Parts: C-alpha cells; sequence; structure tokens
C-alpha cells in the first residue's frame, strides 16, 4: 500500500502538469476567438453600411 | 486606392451602431476563479496528502510553485489583456460617435482616399501590450506555498521576521523560538487565529471565551496596548496547516516507532 | 448603372463574406467549448484520483 501510495503520487503530479500545459491552451483558444472576430464583425458592419 | 470598391474607411451607422453595443467579451472571469480555486484546493489536498517518509520534496514544492506563478502570471496578463480590449473598444466607440454622416459624396471622399474614419484593424494589429506590474503576492493561495520547506527540522518554531515579504519566495521561513500551545487554554491547539495588529496566535475557543464578556478587550499577550476586536482578527492557514502538518508528522513517527517495535519482537 | 452592376457583385461577394466568416466564427466557438470541456474532464479526473 506505502508503493501505491508512491505511485499514484507521481500520477496525480502528471496530470496536474497536463492540465496546467492545457490551461496555458486555455488563454491561446480565448485570444484567438477574441481576435479573427472583430475584424469580421467590422466587415459586416461595413455590409450593412 | 482603387484596389477595392468598397472605401477604405466607413462611419458607423445607428444599426450597425446596435451591434457594436451587442458586443461582449467571453465571461474569463468565473473560469478562471474557478480554475484557480481547483488549484489551490487540489495544492492544499497535496500538502494534506504528504509524509515525512517521502524525500525529495524541495523539487516539488519548486514546480508546484513555478506552476503557480506561471499561472498567475498567465491570470494577470488575460485580465490585462481584456482590460486594454476594454479601452480599444471605448476609443473605437468614441472615435465613431464623431464620425461624418453617410452619402454619395463621403462614399466618393473615402474611396479616393481620405484618412478620416480610422478601423479598428490597424489599432487591433498593432495594438500596445498593457505590460501588467506589480505582481498579485498578497492572495492566500501565494501564502501557501513555502510553508513545506524548512518544517522537517522544527514546526513549533517561528523566526520574528517570518512575516518579512522582502523574499521573493512569499516570505523569510527560518528557525526561531515560538510556542504550539495557547496560554488560556494550556492545550495545542488545532484552530489556531492571529491578528495583523497583535500578531499572536491564540486558540479559537481560548479567544472565543477571552473575548466575550467585555466589547472592548486587550489581547492577554503584552507589547499590544491596543483593543483587538473580531473583526480585526483575520483567517491565517498557514498556521493551521503548520499544526496539521505536525500531527501528520507525530502519527507517523508513532507508526514508525511501532513497527520497529514490531521488529525487535 | 455602371456603378451599381459592381455594387451588385461588392454585396455578393460580402455576403458570401459574411457565411464564410459565421461559419468560421461557428468553427471556434465549437473548439472553445471542446476546451471548455476537455477542462471539466481532466478537473472530473483530479476528483477522481
Amino acid at each position: 500500500i506505502d508503493d501505491q501510495i508512491q505511485q499514484l503520487l507521481l500520477k496525480q503530479r502528471h496530470l496536474l502538469s497536463k492540465m496546467a500545459s492545457s490551461m496555458k491552451s486555455l488563454k491561446n483558444c480565448q485570444k484567438e476567438l477574441i481576435s479573427t472576430q472583430i475584424l469580421q464583425f467590422e466587415a459586416q458592419n461595413m455590409d450593412v453600411s | 486606392l482603387n484596389d477595392n470598391p468598397i472605401p477604405k474607411s466607413v462611419p458607423l451607422h445607428p444599426k450597425s451602431g446596435k451591434y457594436f453595443h451587442n458586443l461582449h467579451a467571453r465571461d474569463l472571469s468565473n473560469i478562471y476563479q474557478q480554475c484557480y480555486k481547483q488549484i489551490d484546493e487540489t495544492i492544499n489536498q497535496l500538502v494534506d496528502s504528504t509524509s515525512p517518509s517521502t524525500i525529495g520534496i524541495e523539487e516539488q514544492v519548486a514546480d508546484i510553485t513555478s506552476t503557480y506563478k506561471l499561472l498567475s502570471t498567465y491570470e494577470s496578463e488575460s485580465n490585462s489583456f481584456d482590460e486594454h480590449i476594454k479601452d480599444l473598444k471605448k476609443n473605437f466607440k468614441q472615435s465613431s460617435d464623431a464620425c461624418p454622416q453617410i452619402d454619395l459624396s463621403t462614399w466618393d471622399k473615402y474611396r479616393t482616399g481620405e484618412l478620416t474614419a480610422p478601423k479598428l484593424s490597424e489599432l487591433y494589429l498593432n495594438m500596445p501590450t498593457p505590460e501588467p506590474a506589480t505582481m498579485v503576492n498578497n492572495t492566500d493561495t501565494l501564502k501557501i506555498l513555502k510553508v513545506l520547506p524548512y518544517i522537517w527540522n522544527d514546526p513549533t518554531c517561528v523566526i520574528p521576521d517570518l512575516q518579512n515579504p522582502a523574499d521573493e519566495d512569499d516570505l523569510q521561513i527560518e528557525g526561531g523560538k515560538i510556542e504550539l500551545t495557547c496560554p488560556i487554554t494550556c492545550k495545542p491547539y488545532e484552530a489556531p487565529l492571529i491578528s495583523r495588529k497583535c500578531n499572536h496566535v491564540f486558540d479559537r475557543d481560548g479567544i472565543q471565551n477571552y473575548l466575550q464578556g467585555y466589547t472592548t478587550r486587550d489581547c492577554p499577550q503584552a507589547a499590544c496596548s491596543q483593543v483587538v476586536s473580531m473583526r480585526d482578527f483575520v483567517r491565517d492557514p498557514i498556521m493551521e496547516l503548520r499544526c496539521k502538518i505536525a500531527k501528520m508528522k507525530e502519527s507517523q513517527e508513532q507508526d514508525k516507532r511501532s513497527s520497529q517495535a514490531i521488529d525487535v519482537l | 448603372l455602371k456603378d451599381k452592376k459592381p455594387f451588385a457583385n461588392t454585396k455578393k461577394t460580402l455576403e458570401n463574406q459574411v457565411e464564410e466568416l459565421t461559419e468560421k466564427c461557428s468553427l471556434k466557438t465549437d473548439e472553445f467549448l471542446k476546451a471548455k470541456e476537455k477542462i471539466n474532464e481532466i478537473f472530473e479526473k483530479l476528483n477522481t484520483i
């Protein structure tokens, strides 16, 4: 049970690091979503004008 | 230039202004605060699941605090980014508030070339980065870290200059001389409390037995003549963290002693 | 009329641009919700561990 606790202590930190790496991708996807759409919004404003 | 039949610049229309006001940024605040809360609670369950038999805690606290500071910098720069986006949209709305009317003469003037209505394109491609300063270090989650190192030697000691924020690692943790028991109850406390003005740790039950009975009661310790109220006390999780870590170490050493007694018998 | 004909051409190309930018925004919102659901997945994985 001690070895099981030990080998499970290295898996939780692995998933924590994986979450943090995917957490860094959150900024990427939100910055690519807020961008590449205001230009198109100005384009549709030009369309309605 | 005549590359595009539509003019390179165009004023704003109320029909377009409706949708322009309809613009909104994604709710990053709630997801960021909930991921911050899950990060701090997983840090708590990490520091709870630790054991003195595990050697090599320095590298793990180093990498978790590096991840913590990285996510804090990311959250702060995202906050600065959305603030700058709000400022940019306010600039766009105030520049379009002075836009001319819509007719054929204005269309012709803007088609032949008239830098009068600046679009959001050029202001967004080369938008100035906010470069936020004054790193957020007042968060209790930033106070949670660094309490795990330098505790396996003497948990019941606190150096007086530990509250010095001069060091970059959230504190200056060193060995000193402090009491682990509450003098009012004469028993090792499990629910500690300490205020910023008194700077004295006390048991919650003891401090509530000593506080009730008088509307203005000073602290039992000396060197603080000012009165301390209920609102002055703050919940410092570092103290209870240290007490429960010491309790875990005591249970671990008792288990080790029992196992050794098993071996010798 | 020699001006209105290119105006019709431009309104056609602008509505085409609007439709393709709307489908690209739909794709970016899909990737955003995918990031959100993978965040929830790693959260529940951490809870299970």
